[PDB]
């Protein structure tokens, strides 16, 4: 206490004391501490007695933090632990990850699960990714400009149950449609060639089909052949309903019942 | 040159509106309410804290209606706006006290009318 | 830049001129 | 005494802050700039209460900063000489009494103090009782004063109080 | 009731492009898709063609009045 100025009553067990190992006598690391206490780490601090020294557990030449378990600054010893453990149906999902690598973990999810992730700009941005269709995903780049408040970021449970859960419930109904098709995710080249082949078997009855677009997620596609010319009408799925010709339908069925008595105009 | 003793003030503040203790108390508390909600925010400065805890000691009353009441009962008379707050915070118990503290009240009004304005302020005090 | 605004897009309606007759399928109920 | 005024200010915004956060960022900058500060012109501006408008941001030629003039309402505190205010005694010493007034403080020598209010340095609490020990004025005693002189010291104010006027004590 | 020419003069085009390219060089958010270029003047020119430059042009008349013209409102010439 008169020369080194550090007694055992200051250093306690449980608190982390940074022990700088500068050398080793014969398997240990005997160095000095911050208060001049000669920190001699035993072989139990490195976990090796007949092998090389604790180079992975104690930094040779530098200071290595360890949990203080012995107060012997007057005895020329320092029981500093070299180990880091000695110092101490619509499922939600959480993250922090890369867009490419994120694509591989949302293919194992089935319809309905929503992952939360950051976004490529790497700060402030975040994105709500959900199962628009088989092989099609939405990436709501919230500031897809979905303007929100600042208070909601502390509770991440309502932005899904108010904007995406009803959206997914609305999107699932079209998947269970009687006339749904993949067409390679709505390839614009594959869709025009199907309507011209289905019209020839039954020229009187004109069928209709729905598809999602991989080229622009959240666009559904509704093609109909009033005559010998393919025609494509787009529709956006909204958190509150559907955006069809700028008219908002509360329920999934009123869209179809509005279409059955609107597609018979000459346009 | 400027001297509140003779109601002479800089034009930029003569055009400015004086505030009561309980008034600024309510405004500051409202701010603090907004300034401690809306997460991801910066704490108020110590200036705001010391101004709050100052005026909190000298709140004669609190509800906006009490402020509006004392303001309306004062403005109906012919007092200058500078007299509005010094006379509304202190609440001198007698007209003689108000006229001794405020030299502008001396001869400004009959003692019984100034005393009535005081007594009204006293009755507004919680 | 793998993810711009997708729902902020403007769905352009396609105009046409088909002076056809009325021989199409009837409507249904909403339940 | 407290006040509020429509102030105006102008901020130079760096181009990094353009895009969707722009006007919100201008607001945040103004709250960063002019809150909690005192001025030789207007005295102690306590805070902006509201923004009257954000002007059209002129792009500075040859440097990308855009200059936004902004007009805004702010609460402000500007004491004047002659004003008789409520205050709280903070420190009682034989050198003089020290007292706080909103953001500011005042100081009151024994010279300003009536002769009967002798020093009490020998009691634990510093006081200025009278000789019969009836009117006990001590620290933290909500004592009135009259601002007899103003002084601004580098964006701060430091008045001087007095006790010469009658009825300057306990209510 | 804007009475000035509805065309972007070549002076307004030079200044708008240089100013916007400066803003881009100072890391301003771009208003147009970058197909993979990096010169701020090339970006500013693309934005000009996309009419997405977030700049309005205050044209002073000789009486000292002024008119404000977006950079999407008036007809870009070249």
């Amino acid at each position: 206490n008169m020369l080194t100025k550090e007694t055992p009553e200051t250093f306690y067990i449980g608190k982390l004391i940074i022990c700088n190992v500068t050398g080793i006598a014969h398997i240990g690391v005997k160095t000095r501490l911050d208060n001049g206490v000669t920190g001699f780490i035993p072989t139990k601090f490195l976990s090796d007695k007949v092998v090389k020294r604790p180079e992975e557990r104690v930094k040779v030449g530098m200071t290595v933090h360890c949990r203080i378990m012995k107060i012997d600054i007057e005895k020329f010893s320092a029981d500093l632990t070299c180990r880091t453990s000695d110092l101490m149906i619509a499922h939600p999902s959480f993250h922090n990850i890369n867009f490419k690598q994120a694509e591989k973990m949302m293919e194992t999810m089935d319809q309905g699960d929503v992952i939360i992730r950051p976004s490529s700009k790497g700060e402030n941005h975040l994105t709500v990714t959900w199962k628009v269709s088989d092989g099609i995903y939405q990436h709501v780049d919230v500031r897809a400009t979905l303007w929100i408040n600042s208070e909601e970021f502390e509770d991440l449970d309502e932005i899904v149950a108010r904007y995406v859960q009803p959206m997914a419930s609305f999107a699932r109904d079209l998947l269970n449609h009687k006339y749904y098709q993949d067409c390679s995710g709505g390839d614009r080249k594959k869709l025009e060639e199907l309507l011209i082949k289905t019209k020839k078997e039954k020229p009187t009855f004109i069928p209709y089909f729905i598809c999602a677009c991989k080229e622009l997620p959240g666009k559904f596609l509704l093609g109909y052949q009033p005559r010998g010319k393919p025609r494509i009408e787009y529709v956006t799925v909204t958190p509150e309903g559907f955006r069809y010709r700028g008219q908002i339908f509360p329920t999934v069925n009123g869209l179809f019942r509005w279409f059955k008595d609107h597609y018979q105009d000459p346009v | 040159e400027e001297d509140a003793s003779q109601l002479i003030f800089p034009k930029e503040f003569e055009t400015a509106e004086t505030l009561l203790n309980s008034e600024v108390h309510m405004l500051l508390e409202h701010r603090k309410q907004q300034n401690e909600s809306a997460e991801d925010e910066q704490e108020l400065s110590e200036v705001f804290m010391k101004t709050l805890n100052y005026t909190a000691r000298f709140s004669r009353f609190k509800n906006r209606e009490t402020i509006a009441s004392v303001r309306s009962l004062l403005l109906q008379k012919k007092l200058h706006k500078f007299e509005l707050a010094c006379l509304a915070n202190l609440c001198p118990e007698t007209a003689e006290e108000s006229k001794a503290l405020i030299p502008s009240l001396e001869g400004r009004f009959e003692d019984e009318e100034l005393q009535q304005i005081l007594d009204d302020i006293q009755t507004k005090r919680s | 830049g793998a993810t711009p605004a997708y729902g902020a897009w403007s769905p352009s309606v396609g105009s046409g001129m088909t002076p056809g007759a009325a021989g199409f399928s009837p409507s249904a109920a909403s339940d | 005494m407290f006040y509020h005024i429509s102030l105006e200010h102008e901020i130079l915004l760096h181009p990094r802050y353009f895009g969707p956060n722009l006007l919100n960022t201008v607001k945040q900058k103004l709250f960063t700039e002019v809150e909690g500060t005192c001025t030789g012109k207007y005295g102690f501006v306590i805070a902006v209460t509201t923004i009257d408008n954000i002007g059209a941001g002129v792009i500075q030629p040859g440097r990308g900063f855009v200059l936004y003039p902004v007009k805004y309402k702010a609460i402000v505190f500007r004491p004047f000489k002659g004003e008789v205010v409520d205050a709280v005694v903070t420190q009682v010493n034989k050198v003089g009494l020290f007292t706080e007034i909103g953001p500011m403080s005042c100081f009151i020598s024994r010279h300003s103090i009536p002769s009967e209010m002798e020093f009490d340095p020998n009691s634990n609490p510093p006081c200025y009782k009278t000789m019969d020990e009836d009117i006990v004025i001590q620290q933290d005693d909500e004592i009135r004063l009259k601002i007899v002189g103003t002084r601004v010291d580098k964006n701060d104010i430091f008045a001087i109080g007095s006790l010469m006027d009658d009825y300057l004590g306990l209510v | 009731k804007r009475i000035t020419t509805p065309y972007m003069t070549k002076y307004e085009r030079a200044r708008v492009l240089g100013t916007r390219a400066l803003q881009i060089a100072m890391c301003a958010p771009v208003m147009v898709e970058l197909e993979g270029e990096t010169d701020p003047l090339l970006i500013a020119m693309k934005e000009l063609k996309a009419r997405k430059i977030p700049i309005i042009i205050r044209r002073y008349l000789p009486d000292g009045s002024y008119e404000d013209w977006g950079v999407d409102e008036l007809i870009i010439s070249d």
